[PDB]
């Protein structure tokens, strides 16, 4: 479970293992696909993917889910996790905020990111309704066992830890997690790499002025923009995105019918939407002469049929046609 | 979400579309000259089907319209008992029926449309012409899918 630096961490930019990148506001179905700096899913070792690992410390602590909240405008609907990475039915909002209870702690991380929800069709709704026709929307999956993409995640960089660098009782002392690869020295002369057990420090005595590091790279890690590259080398660490963008039909728009009146080669139509729905037709001479106009005002409208042919799309309401002659 | 409107939007001379081997649908933008080879087979030779001349046709209620609103009795004068295709070879008349079956000399009404107040269109009754003169009544009630008529001259 990595940890970053979240921007607006409740009260100012922490470092919250759930530190919130790549936000994807980008489908159509009320999701967002979400990556945490925190991997969540099963424990440090086997089981339960409703479980939750986050860094706590240098250490993991890989427990439960009990309390997750992503929200924005309003609060989000948790789809599935898996990873470094979660899916949540959103609604729209200017920003994403994210954040789980511990149990002593709220520990919430927070982001901007524009998010919109326009359902796939001619009707600009804010929000999936419970009918209308189906068709093909673009969203995340609920499962796993995907293989689609897989991003880079090659190893961490070092981390500080000023926890480590203690006192002998007049120098500054060192120590390590379970014999981890501390990269130490100080701004005066002393041991210069740190490759070590607990050292101490002959030269040097303020904490403030010493190289608290942890090579620690037993496990990858997402390659954030906010962490510090592991300079030695790209290690492997290929690992695949769970939540592919696939092409299902979302359960989507429809837009009340409307009301057609008949006039001399002309079709008036009292029309009244239940949102902004984008109307248009194609006058079917080689003349098109189409029109375009997003209706959520209901509007009596006007349209010149021709002898041959006309027709008429009332939002993702299918096509209609017209004999006028 | 501030692009422009689809081609299945705002194409010319009636077009749909599909990304599938991007085809452009049902264009209906002039004439193709097509031309057939029947199966000889297929034909029936002249003296069996009945000789229909010696008739008379006449309108009943035409209507003046692209669905098949316009009819037409045709006192048949057969020789043999049997079907006969129908045409109309002037594009004005377009018929529902491309065959009528005769009885020895009775009468069967066909449907058909036309463009033109007073249709003057011959119909070929399998070897024998007719004109089919007469006047036609303008409908009420145009808000459905495309003609049948598309015959569209002066008149």
């Amino acid at each position: 479970p990595y940890i970053a630096d979240c921007p607006n961490c409740g009260h100012s930019r922490c470092d919250s293992p759930i530190a919130i990148e790549e936000v994807r506001g980008d489908a159509h179905a009320g999701v967002i696909r979400i990556q945490t700096s925190a991997m969540f899913g099963l424990k440090t070792d086997g089981v339960d993917l409703a479980y939750m690992s986050f860094m706590n410390g240098k250490t993991q602590k890989s427990i439960k889910i009990d309390n997750l909240h992503v929200r924005t405008s309003a609060p989000c609907s948790l789809v599935s996790h898996h990873g470094y990475y979660i899916l949540a039915q959103c609604p729209p909002g200017d920003t994403v905020t994210v954040g789980f209870h511990d149990g002593p702690n709220r520990h919430t991380c927070t982001v901007a990111h524009k998010v919109e929800f326009r359902p796939v069709g001619r009707e600009k709704y804010r929000h999936p309704p419970e009918h209308g026709v189906e068709l093909p929307c673009n969203r995340y999956t609920h499962k796993r066992a995907d293989q689609g993409h897989y991003v880079e995640m090659h190893q961490p960089g070092l981390v500080a830890d000023h926890s480590l660098l203690s006192i002998h009782s007049a120098k500054v002392k060192i120590t390590v997690p379970s014999g981890a690869q501390v990269k130490y020295y100080c701004k005066c002369p002393d041991v210069r790499e740190g490759i070590t057990s607990s050292d101490h420090t002959t030269t040097c005595t303020d904490v403030k002025q010493c190289r608290a590091y942890l090579i620690d790279n037993k496990k990858w890690v997402y390659n954030s923009g906010r962490l510090p590259r592991g300079e030695g080398d790209t290690f492997k660490g290929k690992l695949h995105v769970p939540f592919v963008p696939v092409k299902a039909k979302c359960i989507a728009t429809l837009a009340p019918e409307p009301l057609v009146e008949h006039k001399h080669r002309t079709l008036i139509l009292h029309l009244h939407p239940d949102h902004p729905t984008l109307l248009t037709t194609r006058s079917l001479g080689s003349d098109a002469n189409p029109t375009r106009q997003w209706i959520e005002r209901p509007t009596t409208v006007n349209f010149t049929v021709t002898g041959e042919g006309l027709e008429y799309t009332w939002g993702n309401h299918p096509p209609k046609r017209v004999w006028a002659q | 979400r501030d692009k422009g409107a689809p081609l299945n939007d705002v194409a010319p001379f009636g077009c749909s579309i599909a990304l599938e081997p991007l085809r452009a649908e049902n264009c209906a933008v002039g004439s193709i000259p097509i031309s057939i080879d029947i199966p000889d087979a297929a034909f029936t030779r002249i003296s069996e089907t009945p000789t229909v001349s010696d008739l008379e046709c006449k309108i009943t209620e035409c209507t003046y319209a692209s669905d098949f609103g316009g009819i037409a009795t045709v006192a048949y004068k057969s020789s043999k008992a049997g079907n006969c295709p129908i045409h109309s070879p002037s594009g004005v008349a377009v018929i529902k029926e491309n065959d009528v079956t005769l009885a020895e000399s009775g009468s069967f009404t066909f449907h058909f449309s036309t463009a033109n107040i007073h249709p003057a269109f011959k119909l070929q009754v399998c070897t024998s012409a007719v004109t089919c003169k007469g006047d036609c009544k303008p409908p009420k009630d145009h808000i459905v899918d495309y003609p049948a008529q598309h015959t569209e001259s002066f008149t």
